[PDB]
């Protein structure tokens, strides 16, 4: 998982983790106002070393209008079946292993994203 | 020493389509000067003889 | 007027200093006062061309 | 119907519509009319009332310009004969308002008030030669060819070179190794036109809890942390903050990121401690919090991010601004995008003769103001009323301009040498693809002996843009670059009506947004102003598209890139984008069909035109930025017809794949068939080949021009020198070259030439040479005169002939002349010492015409002109358009040189071994296709694409005439008669022949004119300078051991010389030889005194050190 | 002919057998040669090819 | 040059090539963050490592097994680096290596909770 | 600039068939029939009816006098 910054009510500033020292639990205060917030992920802080993401999160549907970008004929959607199907290496520049195909259904209101 | 460069994104010329990397769309002149070369190779060619 | 004095030995030393040496560190570069920087006796020698 | 293939007629009818409706230098012309017509009156309008004791109003008002007059019309032929700047007045209407106690206002307009002549380009709008028929401009001495663009400053043809730089507006981030910073968010802003120049922030990450960002401000000499500069916009919260630069908070990752910056500027919350910490690190800090403040104010109302927007704009808009530099920041160090490549030509712009103009105008004026605000407090504030026509120091502007175009130094004279430099050269008359090229020329202004190869590498987006093949192989090699033909530079246009435009099709403005909405939602981006955010970028890329096509709200010239990975529009309307048409596909086919092709080829007859093709939705004018999206086909038959798919999803077609080349690049033939490096050096030397430069070149005084005799068309020509008129300006001639060894004489890259053809007048060419002397009242007592002199009263007086001039003191055309005859006779009156002007040395011509006039001084002004035939010899450098070079190594008379069945000798024998290292077949293909259009009676086709023509078809045809099908022929040695065993390569092939002639290098000396200061021979030919035995000879000498050698050149041939020299010290002595009596003072010793043989240049030297109180006290012991 | 023949012969089993290292790299069906990366190891295979 | 038998085989030059390409724990880590699991036992990411082994807060550092093993290390060696590194203010409780998962989990006993990613980073 | 007034190569005087060429030209004879009809048979004689550019009519489009 992750821990998002979650921001405090009054101020809307962000809230920093803070063990309550008395009950023995993970509180969020705050920097300028008094708010605290009782946690509940029991997390700080996480750090990917391998930086692995999955790029199907990042991919977007709007790619499959993009006339630049090659298309197959040959994998089909999953939720609706189309055959169409534009596909391209991960843009993004952690990909000196992922030479790996994305694909995105090139159908309208559908833009299912898998990777073969 | 590397093969032409995606100085487009992804594509080394807009007659290619993004992540090419076959042959001919990174450089490889296929013909010879006798045959002439194709447009994109001929830039190629001008690339590499800069 | 010792205040003046300061200032006119101030100037000579720029004057002689900038005779041997125009490329100050910081010091206005003397010039003819129409742009072109005075070339200096070290400039006369310095590098290639010298 | 569609066009079937038989598409190569179709496709020169355009291109040649295309060159019809935008003849070759349309981009410089354009950019100067727009100038004129909107960036000159711009300046003016938008520079402030001048005001100031009671205090006046002083406004200025729809700029005028009149046509160019020399006070009457100057034309431009005479501008250039009589060196005056070619130039109109600009007037402008000047409203005062002086007012003062009592309420006792005055608004006097001074009407149509003289600002300056400012200088006109040539055939532009605005010049004389503006639409004017060739009848005309033949009546005017002009060559109805001759391009225009150029200005004329004191008679020189001065071309602004299109100055690449980085696109404003746009950010960048780039990777700065060796710094502090892991990236760099880098922007160049300009609002409008701003003579504030442009404006420059970086938002950089520290590489080294880590990850922090910070802001280089601009006048802040530290870096604010960026989470100070939000606050000091005015969000309080880290939610409103955040909010502009994660448009999801959803994303953890970027949260995460940009928290250890939040971390460095916890410490402040309140807008006002915010201020406080950005005046505290401004480069003028004021003492008081509250002027601290107003400073940081204003930087940030005026000075960051100012193309967003000022003062309202300011803590809301570009807000928003800086915060998607951030985001894009933040992109680059989690590595979503991709870093910006600074030499992407879609970040580049080129800032062509207007922008280069505007730039100095803003300068020029502003300065005016200055002037007469300075003049009407010096008066009025004494209560003194001012005239202000008095005020106005029209010399600002006219000065200003004539000098920056002359010398180029973009920039004051006060201050030139931290100006750029070159962006303004005198025009390459040398050969009319020469001037052409030197017209479409651009320039990096990147440092050359900058090492960096990356600037000078050819770009993959230069791809139809600059010539691949046209770049000087020097040490420019790179930086300079050349138009290709079809690309067009985009002069620049409102986007007013592009935003009006915008605010319809539910486009969502920005400071309207819910932040929550930019998540899911296309940026948009008017010239790079975010102003909004729209839910379907489908429906805008369609439409603004349809519009592009009907020429109707967005100008053919703006540029609309969609980003689908990131979800951006970016609409460019400025100018300065280089861009190219491109025919449009539609499903798989074009939108070019054979209706257009029959209503084009009637063209004139039914005035249809290139616009109507653009306006017709069928041709798109796209720039590398939009050509980063389009999916371009080549040809429609190659790549859209059905074969087993690439893509079929095509949107352009390339119109003629040879439009990649640049002018001196697509006069050579077959150049698809040649090493690239050759065509380079083609692109060179065809900048060097005599030809007739211009028709009117007998009206010229140029300094030097070379005419050839007998220029040729090519007999292979490519289809694009039809529209560089290469056919009616030819530079060269088809030879019947012989590619054989035969004597030797040929064989380092060398050609032998045929003797009886040179007496035919093959490349026999005219050079001619101009000489400019003028008079002048040096003094009181001292005056100049046209007068020959006479050895009676002319004091001063060369050992010249001077009676073959006449007592006009001008030589008279027709009289033969050699060098240090006298040319213009002048004298100097102290009696009269001889000023005259004497013929180069060694150059020995004829006076071909002799012009004289009144200069704008009115003093008495002639140029002479000595023409001398080049009848061509051994060491004349010819070239081929196959970047083939060589000096002629020998000629041999018809009789002697090789002959075929019939006495066909060759004109040329080239030796083959220039051929197999250099691979430029191309040049075998155009001898081989130049015998087959020889025989067939017409010009064959060398466009280099082109796959109706090979080699074997050539051959096909050649075998039909009786030739061997190869080209190789049987030829006899001329000597002995012997049929050579091998069969020769012989058939026309197109030579040029090029300036470098060598009686122009031929040098020698011995003992002449030494410099003054070093006593060593003078420097260069036209000095009578002696070689420079430099250092590597030093070193090669010393390597011979030739210490004897050595001595001589480094001394005895130099700069013998000697000094006496104490004995005791070694400080130079006194000497007086004359009546051998020496000493040295500070010894006083009279007989310790030694000679010194000691090099001139020595004694020099060790003068120069005792002048910086050293003594190289010489010891003879 | 014959040459020119076995020339576009040679170059289209060339251009074919990059298509399938192509295939072989989108399927990750390529594996990495040691020390390279899977892109070095693709550059490597097809400038050998 | 490799001077004993390992010049032969590739084996036993692959552990000198090891014992000498520097590898920090950036190589052989996946995923390091931390939680205030109050009680060693608290065990709040379910683990039954502490519970054989009987700060409110600890480390947690998932390493990696393919970088792990490809370098021929262990958790024993790593926990007595970083126990000699840092001292005796750090205790870690390292997994076993039989698990799927290779955790170390990281405490302190005796500004502390920004500490811990002062010491990780 | 004007016609040559012999063919460099060989020596063939082309310098009176310029306008006969124009002439033939005129007749709608094809460019090589041209040639054929004057008596040019050597490509080094047809190169140079073929290649001339006869730029001393534009030059005459500039005025002296009148
Ligand atoms: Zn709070
Ligand atoms: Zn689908
Ligand atoms: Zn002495
Ligand atoms: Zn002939």
């Amino acid at each position: 998982g992750f821990v998002g910054i979650r921001f405090c009510q009054e101020c809307n500033n962000m809230l920093y983790p803070k063990e309550d020292k008395e009950n023995r639990i993970l509180l969020y205060a705050c920097r300028n106002c008094d708010y605290q917030q009782e946690a509940d992920n029991s997390c700080i802080y996480v750090n990917k070393i391998t930086h692995e993401v999955d790029e199907l999160t990042q991919i977007i549907a709007d790619v499959s209008q993009d006339p630049t970008l090659p298309r197959t004929e040959d994998h089909p959607c999953q939720k609706c079946g189309h055959k169409e199907a534009v596909f391209f290496q991960s843009h993004s520049a952690r990909a000196e292993d992922a030479m790996r195909l994305y694909y995105v259904c090139t159908a309208p209101h559908c833009g299912h994203r898998w990777t073969e | 020493g590397k093969r032409i460069p995606f100085g487009f994104k992804h594509r080394t010329l807009p007659h290619f389509i993004k992540d090419d990397y076959g042959p001919e769309s990174r450089g490889f002149v296929e013909n010879s000067y006798l045959a002439g070369l194709t447009p994109t190779e001929f830039f190629f060619h001008a690339m590499g003889g800069r | 007027a010792a205040h003046v004095i300061a200032e006119d030995v101030k100037l000579l030393q720029f004057h002689v200093a900038t005779m041997v040496d125009n490329e100050l560190p910081g010091l206005p570069r003397a010039m003819q006062k129409s742009g072109r920087p005075l070339k200096s006796l070290k400039q006369r020698l310095k590098g290639k061309e010298g | 119907e569609i066009t079937p293939d038989l598409w190569q007629e179709a496709c020169w009818i355009v291109i040649s519509s295309y060159f019809d409706e935008k003849g070759l230098v349309r981009q410089q012309l354009d950019s100067f009319d727009e100038f004129i017509q909107m960036s000159v009156q711009r300046i003016v309008e938008d520079a402030p009332p001048i005001d100031l004791p009671p205090r006046y109003l002083l406004k200025f008002e729809q700029i005028y310009l009149s046509k160019p007059t020399h006070w009457s019309p100057m034309m431009p032929n005479e501008a250039r004969l009589r060196n005056l700047t070619y130039s109109a007045p600009l007037y402008v209407d000047i409203t005062k308002t002086v007012i003062k106690e009592g309420e006792e206002q005055l608004q006097t307009q001074h009407q149509k008030t003289f600002i300056g002549k400012i200088p006109i380009m040539l055939r532009s709008t605005y010049c004389l030669l503006n639409g004017l028929t060739d009848r005309d401009l033949c009546e005017l001495n002009e060559c109805p060819l001759d391009p225009g663009g150029y200005f004329i400053i004191n008679g020189s043809e001065k071309v602004l070179i299109a100055q690449e730089k980085m696109a404003t507006n746009t950010v960048y981030v780039f990777a700065k190794k060796d710094s502090k910073y892991a990236y760099t968010g880098e922007c160049r802003s300009c609002l409008e036109n701003s003579s504030r120049p442009t404006s420059t922030i970086w938002v950089s990450m520290l590489a080294r809890i880590g990850q922090r960002i910070v802001a280089t401000l601009p006048y802040i000499k530290q870096e604010v942390p960026i989470i100070i500069v939000f606050r000091a916009l005015g969000f309080v919260s880290d939610r409103d903050i955040l909010e502009h630069i994660i448009y999801d908070f959803e994303d953890p990752e970027m949260m995460e990121m940009v928290k250890p910056s939040l971390d460095e500027a916890f410490v402040i919350q309140e807008q006002n401690v915010a201020l406080n910490f950005i005046g505290s690190r401004g480069a003028k800090p004021g003492v008081t919090k509250e002027k601290r403040i107003k400073y940081a104010k204003e930087v940030l109302q005026k000075e960051m991010l100012p193309h967003v927007g000022v003062s309202d704009f300011c803590e809301t808009k570009k807000a928003y601004f800086l915060g998607y530099m951030v985001h894009r920041l933040l992109l680059a160090a989690l590595g979503r995008r991709e870093l910006d490549d600074r030499d992407h030509y879609g970040n580049k712009r080129l800032d062509l003769a207007g922008p280069l103009l505007a730039f100095l105008f803003r300068g020029m004026f502003k300065n005016l103001l200055k002037e007469v605000r300075i003049y009407a407090q010096k008066f009025i504030d004494r209560g003194k009323d001012f005239n202000l026509e008095l005020a106005i120091k029209t010399r600002i502007i006219s000065d200003g301009l004539k000098y920056s175009l002359a010398t180029g130094n973009w920039g004051d004279q006060k201050k030139a040498h931290q100006a750029r430099a070159g962006v303004s050269q005198v025009l390459n008359r040398l050969t009319f693809a020469s001037t052409l090229s030197h017209l479409r020329r651009l320039n990096s202004p990147i440092g050359r002996d900058g090492k960096l190869a990356k600037p000078r590498q050819l770009h993959n987006t230069l791809w139809g843009m600059v010539c691949p093949a046209e770049t000087p192989e020097g040490h420019a090699v790179g930086l300079v670059k050349n138009l290709a033909l079809m690309a067009y530079i985009s002069v620049g246009s409102q986007p007013s009506p592009i935003l009006e435009f915008l605010e319809e099709w539910s486009m969502e403005n920005l400071e309207e947004i819910s932040p929550a909405a930019i998540a899911d939602a296309t940026k948009i981006f008017v010239n790079g102003c975010w102003v909004g955010i729209h839910k379907d970028p489908e429906q805008l890329m369609n439409t603004l598209r349809k519009l592009r096509r009907q020429m109707d709200i967005i100008v053919s010239e703006v540029s609309m890139i969609r980003d689908i990975r990131e979800r951006e529009i970016r609409i460019y309307t400025d100018a300065g984008r280089i861009c190219r048409p491109l025919l449009i596909v539609e499903k798989q086919k074009l939108l070019l069909k054979k209706r257009h092709i029959d209503q084009l080829k009637e063209r004139e007859y039914n005035n249809y035109s290139w616009q109507d093709l653009v306006a017709s939705g069928v041709v798109e004018y796209i720039d590398t930025l939009e050509e980063e999206t389009v999916m371009l086909a080549m040809t429609p038959d190659d790549l859209q017809e059905k074969e087993v798919a690439y893509c079929s999803t095509y949107t352009h077609c390339e119109i003629h794949p040879s439009m990649i080349l640049g002018v001196c690049a697509s006069i050579i033939p077959f150049p698809d068939h040649n090493q690239s490096p050759r065509n380079t050096y083609q692109s060179a030397m065809g900048k060097q080949a005599m030809g007739v430069y211009i028709t009117n070149f007998h009206v010229r005084m140029d300094t030097l021009a070379h005419v050839l005799y007998y220029p040729q068309k090519p007999l292979v020509t490519t289809r694009s020198m039809e529209y560089l008129r290469f056919r009616e300006l030819p530079a060269g001639i088809n030879s019947i070259v012989a590619i054989a060894s035969y004597t030797g004489y040929n064989q380092e890259d060398s050609v032998i030439m045929n003797r009886s053809a040179v007496d035919r007048g093959f490349f026999r060419s005219v050079f001619y040479r101009s000489y400019k002397e003028q008079e002048s009242k040096k003094g009181f007592d001292q005056e100049e005169v046209f007068e020959k002199p006479t050895r009676e009263t002319c004091q001063g007086m060369r050992h010249a002939i001077y009676d073959k001039l006449d007592d006009d003191g001008l030589i008279a055309p027709g009289v033969r002349v050699s060098g240090d005859d006298v040319i213009i006779g002048k004298t100097v009156t102290l009696t009269k010492r001889d000023c005259s002007t004497f013929l180069r040395t060694s150059e020995t011509g004829i006076v071909d015409q002799v012009m004289v006039t009144l200069n704008q001084e009115g003093y008495k002004f002639c140029k002479i002109r000595v023409r001398s035939v080049r009848i061509p010899q051994i060491g004349d450098k010819f070239a081929s358009r196959h970047g083939q070079k060589g000096t002629c190594g020998i000629q041999y008379r018809q009789e002697d040189m090789p002959f075929t069945c019939e006495g066909i000798t060759p004109d040329i024998i080239i030796n083959p071994h220039a051929i197999p290292s250099r691979m430029t077949i191309g040049h075998l293909i155009e001898c081989l296709q130049g015998k087959v259009s020889a025989n067939k009676g017409e010009i064959g086709d060398a466009t280099p694409f082109n796959d109706a023509v090979n080699v074997q078809k050539i051959s096909n045809l050649l075998s039909d005439y009786g030739y061997h099908l190869r080209g190789n022929e049987v030829l006899y040695n001329g000597f002995t008669g012997r049929k050579i065993t091998s069969q020769i390569f012989i058939g026309p092939t197109y030579y040029q022949r090029l300036k470098h002639m060598v009686d122009d290098k031929i040098h020698s000396r011995a003992r002449g004119p030494i410099q003054i200061l070093n006593r060593q021979p003078m420097e260069g030919r036209s000095r009578d300078g002696g070689l420079r035995f430099g250092e590597m000879e030093r070193d090669c000498q010393i390597a011979h051991g030739a210490a004897q050698f050595l001595r001589e050149r480094l001394f005895e041939a130099s700069d013998p010389y000697q000094v006496h020299v104490c004995n005791l010290c070694g400080i130079m002595a006194i000497a007086n030889t004359r009546t051998h009596t020496y000493e040295c003072r500070g010894c006083r010793n009279k007989t310790q005194i030694s000679l010194v043989r000691m090099p001139y240049a020595c004694k020099l030297l060790f003068q120069e050190l005792m002048s910086m109180s050293i003594a190289p006290r010489m010891m003879s012991v | 002919s014959k040459t020119y023949q076995d020339i576009q012969n040679t170059i289209k089993k060339a251009k074919q057998d990059v298509i399938e290292v192509i295939e072989k790299a989108h399927n990750n069906e390529l594996e990495p040669t040691p020390g390279n990366t899977l892109r070095q190891t693709f550059e490597n295979q097809v400038n050998r090819i | 040059f490799l001077l004993g038998q390992s010049a032969r085989d590739a084996e036993r030059a692959k552990d000198i090539l090891c014992r000498l390409e520097h590898t920090t724990l950036r190589k052989v880590t996946a995923n390091t963050a931390i939680y205030y699991d109050p009680n060693p036992q608290s065990t709040v990411v379910a683990e039954d490592q502490e519970w054989v082994n009987v700060s409110p807060w600890l480390l947690r550092v998932e390493l990696d097994r393919k970088h792990m093993t490809d370098r021929k290390l262990t958790m024993e060696q790593i926990a007595e680096k970083i126990n000699a590194g840092f001292g005796d203010d750090l205790n870690c409780i390292f997994n076993d290596d039989n698990a799927e998962k290779l955790v170390l989990r990281i405490r302190i006993m005796n500004d502390d909770d920004v500490f811990l990613r002062c010491i990780e980073s | 600039m004007i016609i040559p007034v012999r063919c460099f190569t060989c020596g063939k005087i082309v310098g009176n068939k310029w306008e006969a060429y124009l002439g033939l030209l005129q007749a709608e004879y094809t460019e090589g029939d041209a040639l054929d009809a004057l008596g040019l048979k050597r490509y080094c004689c047809r190169r140079m009816l073929l290649a001339h550019v006869d730029l001393i009519e534009k030059l005459l489009n500039y005025a002296p006098l009148e």
